[PDB]
RNA sequence: GUUAAUUCCGUUAACGAACGAGACCUUAACCUGCUAAAUAGGAUCAGGAACUUCGUGUUCUUGUAUCACUUCUUAGAGGGACUUUGCGUGUCUAACGCAAGGAAGUUUGAGGCAAUAACAGGUCUGUGAUGCCCUUAGAUGUUCUGGGCUGCACGCGCGCUACACUGAUGCAUCCAACGAGUCCUUGGCCGAUAGGUCUAGGUAAUCUUGUGAGUAUGCAUCGUGAUGGGGAUAGAUUAUUGCAAUUAUUAAUCUUCAACGAGGAAUGCCUAGUAGGCGCAAGUCAGCACGUUGCGCCGAUUACGUCCCUGCCCUUUGUA
């Protein structure tokens, strides 16, 4: 069902359109788009590293869980 | 020639003393008892069950 | 609500037991490519590890971090050898249909990474004694990169 | 003190409607969910454990996942984190009025004055309708979750938001009124 | 003479064999007063078998669970091997296997 | 010197925690408490600093050696021979009055206890100990 | 139940007939008292009986038995 | 819609394979019904019919 | 009436007894007590290494090194629960329930032992336990070479692994108990692996071994696709046991990549360290466990009732 590369129409979009959203997750990323969990996972990695958005604990090495950042 | 094949190892080795059977042989400590003949003459050894 | 709780009194940094074991490694296994001495196998291509493992490893640096986890290792149990670390990366072969058993360790890959600390002289013989220890040299190579990882 | 997992204080907050009251143990209270201790000698030891221990206690299913406390420790631990998330206030006080509303308030027996098994209508029990909504919860989050590839913190913490709403999406609140459905009739 | 130290073994299948031996070899020891030091336990290496009861198939599969015991102990000495022969080839008791050994 | 030493016990496991006086430091083996793994039962091992208080525990040192049982097991007879150290360090040396304080606050919240669930043994004809295998009929 | 067998009942009973001086309300002195003056072999039986003789010794402070 | 209800007493233990229990209970008054799960004196309990009174036994 | 019980108190043309039950025996729970241990350790006192050099500041290591000790370890002697105490429940007799105390209060948990009658139960293939019959050299005795018990249109019974994301995979972290050995195997070199080779300790609380067991934990990649879940089916190669491996004894290395998406009607097992899951060890064994018998580890849900189903025990009752 899913598309597997970033697609970089929406690549320009996806700056603006996670952190918006207040659920920040693997699911929440492919819940707006439609994509594989994967990419999800190096785009909110991204997100940590260039972007805005901050952990809602320190870390766990399955689920996840972002914020949106409020700022 | 006759009347012998290698018989080392394995169930055809090996009987029971007392009955002359090699099956149910108990071979744990060095018995060689087959089973039917082991339990009845168990207490006389010095085996007694509990629990 | 932030996390509460500490120790009475703020936690000595001197030792290597009380650094955390993972983070350890982290640092000297990029200590290994930075310095250089060490020295590749040819085999690299191939292995996985373990008889019992059924897939290559997927980072490049399974190597340092191997060598990494079993120099730290002597410090924790000083007598050790070959047989002894094929038993420390044991792990869960999956037989087939029949139910799960334990395996060893691969002995080259194994041995061959105590061969090249023996070069440097970090961990060695120990002739008469059975089984390998830590040297000298060893602990104070072990102890200075300690006191850094936290820092 | 007693906070769970020590971001959390059992302090402070309240139980949501008369019944079910003391049932529940809250209050004093442990810090992280899990506890081995002995429950099961007595037939009223079952509501001493505090509810959160008797949710991951409970969690655990079925032959493939029992055991592993530890495991479903975690899985809860990020639950409490979302439920936080939106609607935020206290985790603990949107999961206790979650299993206040969660399990069914009446049950069809079989009594049949000999020779035939006929229903009739008995209502149920503060204890049992307790152990039915702690059970009700997991059942929607583990089969929400079963084929989906979504966490099952994430449907834990979905179906105990949505329990504590009148949605009705839930596995939970709709098998409460499938159960009011027959037990309606039955009078 | 010279300085020894001796340390006998005592084993058996039976408990009260064993405590007739403790009891008395202690006391010949303290008819001349040696170094003695008490009688040292150790674990107790009970063997096992388990068979089935019946001879043949038939019924429920039922087990025995026969045993045995056995009991190192181990009575301390500081004393030269001429003084000791006394005190051990009097009071031999019935199906007791004992052995004297220098260190 | 002041000494006390204490056992724990869950299942199989045992924990000699000996304690004397000192800087503040709580080590098993020779780690700190903070690595523990699991983690998550990281919290449990702390469970006697957190209800007595930490200006108790700087005035002693703790060293806890351990070994039987498993992951968890070793985790709860640590637990027990923290709390049954300080309870018992007091009636060696600290007023025998402050013992019926520290004691029973503990006791309020088995950390002296032990609690005696050990495995039943197994039973043939069957794969558990109290389980069964299959009844076939026709 | 703890319902106590008729070799339990006569040994404890004939105590109390002809020993009934001596032994206090009190088990813990009875317990001690019971062995010394008759045979008892085991261990568990002896705190048994012993509980019936003290059983009896308060049924016979309350009325005639 | 519920109302509640206190239990005076344990009456005894009803119907075939005798799961149910019966109970005396007083609104919050008093009449028999019948419950589930394990119930005790010194306990309340909500009834969406406040009728509907359960046979003696 | 009471009990797990023909177990008790009591009622009485019965009285006094025996076996079974109970007691008993073994094991599991708690003793800062008793009595000890160069074949279990701890603490000491002196030395070595490393970081710190903060200072007797944290962590490793050392010795018939010691003076002297027994909390864990081991096991002889013992103690300990009597439903003791409080309040209910009863001709307040036998005894129940609940709460407090306590290591422990279902007879404290779990087993061994097991009566009288039997059943045309099973075993002449456990036997030098045996009557009778068979056959006894052209053998149904015995033993040697080879095959067979493993042969497959298809029914039925115990088990194992599965269907995934509470997961699979790759790295790292660190924890058990029962055994068992005249074979169990450390140590060093060779080899991707299996395994081999040269030394080496062990009649075993001393050596293998503190058997660094796996569910578990931490950090990464995979993304709902029968996919990397699943590992059947199949070709080709390298070692190992044996005198001999083909119908392939196993163990490896590469491939080959099916059925199966929670199982129809029926029906099994089970109440607390229990269910279930996860390994380990022993028995048979030259070699082979998907089996049985024990052992631990992680550790829930739900009852504390009942005679509806399926059986059981005792009375009154009917019977061709």
């Amino acid at each position: 069902n899913h598309s597997v590369l970033f697609d970089k129409a929406t690549y320009d979009k996806l700056l603006a359109d996670i952190p918006k959203a207040r659920l920040i997750t693997p699911h929440t990323v492919c819940e707006r788009l439609k994509v594989n969990a994967s990419l999800a996972r190096q785009a909110i990695r991204y997100l940590k590293d260039q972007g805005l958005i901050k952990i809602v604990g320190e870390h766990h090495h399955s689920q996840y869980i972002y914020t949106r950042n409020t700022s | 020639l006759f009347n012998t094949r290698p018989k080392k190892f394995g169930p055809g080795s090996r009987q029971c003393r007392v009955c002359f059977n090699r099956h149910g042989m108990v071979r744990k400590y060095g018995l060689m008892m087959c089973r039917q003949c082991f339990r009845e003459r168990a207490n006389q050894i010095g085996f007694v069950k509990y629990r | 609500p932030a996390y509460l709780y500490e120790t009475p009194l703020e936690t000595r940094v001197h030792t290597v037991k009380d650094v955390k074991a993972d983070a350890f490694i982290a640092l000297y296994a990029n200590h290994l490519k930075k310095r250089g001495r060490f020295q590749l196998p040819k085999w690299i291509d191939y292995v996985k590890t373990a008889h019992a493992k059924e897939l290559a490893p997927y980072d490049p640096d399974w190597l340092y971090i191997r060598a990494a986890a079993i120099l730290r290792h002597l410090y924790i149990r000083p007598d050790c050898g070959v047989g002894g670390f094929r038993k420390v990366f044991s792990c869960r072969q999956r037989r087939g249909v029949r139910p799960n058993h334990t395996s060893k360790a691969s002995g080259k890959i194994i041995r061959y990474i105590l061969q090249q600390f023996e070069e440097m002289g970090l961990v060695e013989s120990d002739p008469e004694k059975p089984g390998r220890r830590l040297t000298k040299n060893g602990q104070r190579e072990l102890d200075v990169i300690a006191r850094q990882c936290a820092k | 003190e007693a906070k769970l997992f020590g971001r959390w204080s059992y302090d402070d907050v309240n139980v949501s409607d008369l019944s079910l009251v003391d049932y529940i143990a809250v209050k004093a209270c442990v810090f992280v969910p899990h506890t081995a201790g002995r429950y099961q000698k007595k037939r009223f030891r079952k509501a001493m454990c505090p509810i959160v221990e008797r949710l991951v206690n409970s969690m655990m299913m079925h032959g493939r996942n029992n055991g592993k406390k530890t495991l479903s420790v975690r899985i809860v631990r990020h639950a409490f984190e979302i439920i936080h998330l939106m609607t935020d206030k206290n985790p603990i006080q949107v999961f206790v009025n979650a299993v206040e509303n969660g399990g069914p308030r009446e049950d069809s027996t079989r009594i049949g004055s000999a020779g035939v098994v006929r229903r009739q209508a008995v209502d149920v029990s503060p204890l049992r309708r307790v152990n039915q909504a702690i059970y009700l919860i997991c059942t929607g989050a583990r089969l929400a979750a079963f084929r989906n590839i979504k966490t099952i913190a994430e449907c834990l913490a979905d179906e105990i938001m949505n329990c504590a709403k009148e949605s009705s999406n839930a596995y939970a609140i709709k098998k409460k009124d499938e159960i009011e459905r027959v037990a309606k009739a039955n009078r | 003479q010279r300085l020894h130290r001796i340390r006998i073994t005592l084993t058996s299948k039976d408990l009260k064999s064993i405590e007739r031996v403790c009891t008395e070899l202690i006391n010949g020891a303290k008819e001349k007063n040696l170094q003695v030091a008490g009688p040292v336990r150790l674990p107790v290496k009970t063997l096992r078998i388990t068979t089935r009861k019946s001879p043949c198939g038939e019924g429920t599969n039922t087990w025995d669970r026969f045993e045995l015991r056995i009991y190192k102990r181990l009575i301390d000495l500081h004393s030269p091997s001429d003084v000791v022969k006394q005190i051990t080839s009097i009071n031999i008791d019935p199906g007791v296997e004992v052995e004297v050994t220098i260190i | 010197k002041k000494r006390v030493q204490t056992f724990g016990r869950k299942k199989n496991a045992v924990a000699v925690a000996l304690c004397t006086q000192g800087k503040g430091l709580l080590r098993v083996n020779g780690c700190p408490l903070e690595h523990l793994q699991p983690e998550a039962l990281k919290v449990k091992a702390f469970e006697p600093l957190l209800l007595l208080g930490k200006e108790r525990f700087q005035d002693v040192d703790i060293r806890v050696r351990v070994s039987g049982g498993g992951y968890v097991a070793q985790i709860y007879a640590i637990r027990q021979a923290i709390a049954k150290a300080v309870v018992a360090f007091n009636q060696k040396y600290v007023d025998e009055a402050t013992k019926k304080e520290v004691r029973d606050i503990l006791v309020a919240y088995s950390l002296i206890v032990a609690d005696p669930r050990r495995c039943e043994p197994k039973k043939f004809g069957g794969p558990g100990a109290r389980a069964r295998y299959q009844k076939s009929y026709r | 139940g703890r319902v106590r067998t008729r070799t339990v009942k006569r040994a404890a009973r004939q105590i109390v007939e002809k020993y009934y001086a001596k032994l206090t309300l009190d088990f813990q002195i009875n317990k001690k008292i019971s062995e010394e003056v008759a045979v008892i072999p085991s261990k568990r039986m002896r705190n048994r009986v012993a509980g019936f003789v003290t059983h009896l010794m308060k049924r016979i402070q309350k009325g005639p038995v | 819609q519920p109302k509640l209800a206190k239990v005076e007493k344990v009456l005894g233990r009803t119907g075939s394979r005798g799961g149910v229990l019966q109970v005396r209970v007083t609104f919050m008054r008093s009449l028999i019904r019948n419950v589930k799960g394990p119930v005790r004196e010194g306990d309340i309990l909500a009834l969406l019919e406040t009728e509907r009174e359960a046979r003696r036994l």
